[PDB]
């Protein structure tokens, strides 16, 4: 028997084997209907973006959109794993500092609908730190929807030190499509969403010095880029190719008074004991695609340099396969017995109901 | 984002130590560990915790994962036992022996009551007190195969 290792980020589903070293379904997170007002999922609606809206049923980390929810686990297990989840206990994860509802419905539509054998929930943040083979860290996970600081103590998350911000890939996707029109290009739909998305993950970076990479833009064409469009249109893209994810370290780029991603971590940092903070600034792990912008770790760095103590040791770890680390520290967790043990089983859950979630899943 | 209705509201509990505990039971590896002053030594194979020859501690290959737990008198009492728990990186170890490695040594200071003390140690960077264990270190070329399958 082996487990099912089911990521469903806001923006991307991972799924596959546990003992796999990689997810062997990645799609969209979606639901299409046609934009002329019966629907599709992932990688089908994607395929016919051209006459489809397509809506997230996960915002933020949470599940906003039960019924289509339901049918990108469906799709999931169906369409792209191709398995009978009656057949496989089911790994699924979360964003620390959910409401505890969200769980509870995992767990019921897991077993009341798909008749999973059993399940877990797991906290992403702590998945990255094992992939990482650490048991003492802070993780710095961004994704589509959720940016989230949790550090981590001799394999303990502590959560009077989490931090949470509904900022991440999504509000940098839509920043770019809004900066883009000051250059003249029109970007509005769902669909054209998607090409913008596609030009952040390809052309974005983070400037080390975000004045002096302005003053660079504004002199000379040296960091300009080109982008093919569909429709073979050439565009030039400049300054906002940094301007975009500058937003992670100024909030108020997109009107947000919030701290940026740097602060943040410091301030999680910094509600731990004193004498594990040394420990954590040495083991900052990222992780998530919204951490994958080239330039990020060295920002980091400068930025935590600047407000910790003079003599105080920062390392950012900075895994290159980490579009996929919550993944695969589900993966690894999943091939151990010990750890399937504290699995809800149908069983369990025919006696308890969803509550029982809270009492297995840490 | 409050703790109050949350899904991290049981974290830091009693109840997450009692479930973890128990889970720690249920590794063969574990039973009879850290009863005696000395040092014990586990090697990650394929997911499993597999025990390493007496003869053979000290020895490491770059190749694998361990874990190491070495039990001792603490300064406080002469009759007692404490825990430091290293778990062993080697330069070419794969990433599902590492994260096993990891995940195993809380799992193993679960099963002792938290009194281990963590220490990770990858070759190259072994903290002094690891090194005093071996009063020495002697690295082997090789290693066991990874326990993942590689998606193509
Ligand atoms: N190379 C890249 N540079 C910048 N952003 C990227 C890159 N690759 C992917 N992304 C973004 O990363 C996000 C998807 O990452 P992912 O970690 O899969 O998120 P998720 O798990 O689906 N969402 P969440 O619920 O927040 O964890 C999207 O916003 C992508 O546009
Ligand atoms: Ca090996
Ligand atoms: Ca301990
Ligand atoms: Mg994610």
């Amino acid at each position: 028997t082996t487990a099912l290792v089911c990521d469903n980020g806001s923006g991307l589903v991972k799924a596959g084997f546990a003992g796999d070293d990689a997810p062997r379904a990645v799609f969209p997170s979606i639901v299409g209907r046609p934009r002329h007002q019966d629907s599709y999922v992932g990688d089908e609606a994607q395929s016919k973006r051209g006459i489809l809206t397509l809506k997230y049923p996960i915002e933020h980390g949470i599940i906003t959109n039960w019924d289509d929810m339901e049918k990108i686990w469906h799709h999931t297990f169906y369409n792209e794993l191709r398995v009978a989840p009656e057949e496989h206990p089911t790994l699924l994860t979360e964003a620390p500092l959910n409401p505890k509802a969200n769980r509870e419905k995992m767990t019921q539509i897991m077993f009341e609908t798909f008749n999973v054998p059993a399940m877990y929930v797991a906290i992403a943040a702590v998945l990255s730190l094992y992939a990482s083979g650490r048991t003492t860290g802070i993780v710095l996970d961004s994704g589509d929807g959720v940016t989230h600081n949790v550090p981590i103590y001799e394999g303990y998350a502590l959560p009077h030190a989490i931090m949470r911000l509904d900022l991440a890939g999504r509000d940098l996707t839509d920043y770019l499509m809004k900066i883009l029109t000051e250059r003249g290009y029109s970007f509005v739909t769902t669909a054209e969403r998607e090409i913008v998305r596609d030009i952040k993950e390809k052309l974005c970076y983070v400037a080390l010095d975000f004045e002096n990479e302005m003053a660079t833009a504004a002199s000379s064409s040296s960091l300009e880029k080109s982008y093919e469009l569909p429709d073979g249109q050439v565009i030039t893209i400049g300054n906002e190719r940094f301007r975009c994810p500058e937003t992670l370290f100024q909030p108020s780029f997109i009107g947000m008074e919030s701290a940026g991603i740097h602060e943040t971590t410091y301030n999680s940092i910094m509600k731990c004991d004193i004498d594990i903070r040394k420990d954590l600034y040495a083991n900052n792990v990222l992780s998530g695609g919204t951490t994958m912008y080239p330039g990020i770790a060295d920002r980091m760095q400068k930025e935590i340099t600047a407000l910790a103590p003079s003599t105080m040791k920062i390392k950012i770890i900075a895994p290159p396969e980490r579009k996929y680390s919550v993944w695969i520290g589900g993966s690894i967790l999943a091939s151990l017995s010990t750890f399937q043990q504290m699995w809800i089983s149908k069983q369990e859950y025919d006696e308890a109901g969803p509550s029982i979630v809270h009492r297995k899943c840490f | 984002y409050n703790i109050a209705d949350s899904n991290i509201a049981n974290l830091g509990t009693e109840l997450e130590k009692k479930v973890k505990l128990e889970a720690s039971q249920h590794e063969d590896a574990w039973k009879g560990a850290g009863k005696q002053v000395g040092v014990e030594i586990w090697r990650i194979q394929q997911f499993k915790v597999v025990p390493v020859p007496k003869k053979h501690h000290g020895s490491f290959y770059t190749g694998d994962s361990y874990i190491v737990l070495s039990t001792y008198h603490p300064k406080t009492n002469p009759d007692k036992l404490a825990y430091d728990v290293h778990f062993w990186l080697g330069a070419f170890t794969t990433q599902d022996e590492a994260g096993t490695a990891a995940y195993k040594t809380v799992e193993l200071d679960d099963y002792l009551g938290g009194l281990p003390v963590q220490y990770r140690e990858v070759q190259g960077y072994e903290s002094e007190r690891f090194l005093s264990l071996f009063p020495g270190l002697r690295i082997l070329d090789g290693g066991v195969e990874t326990g993942f399958h590689h998606v193509e």
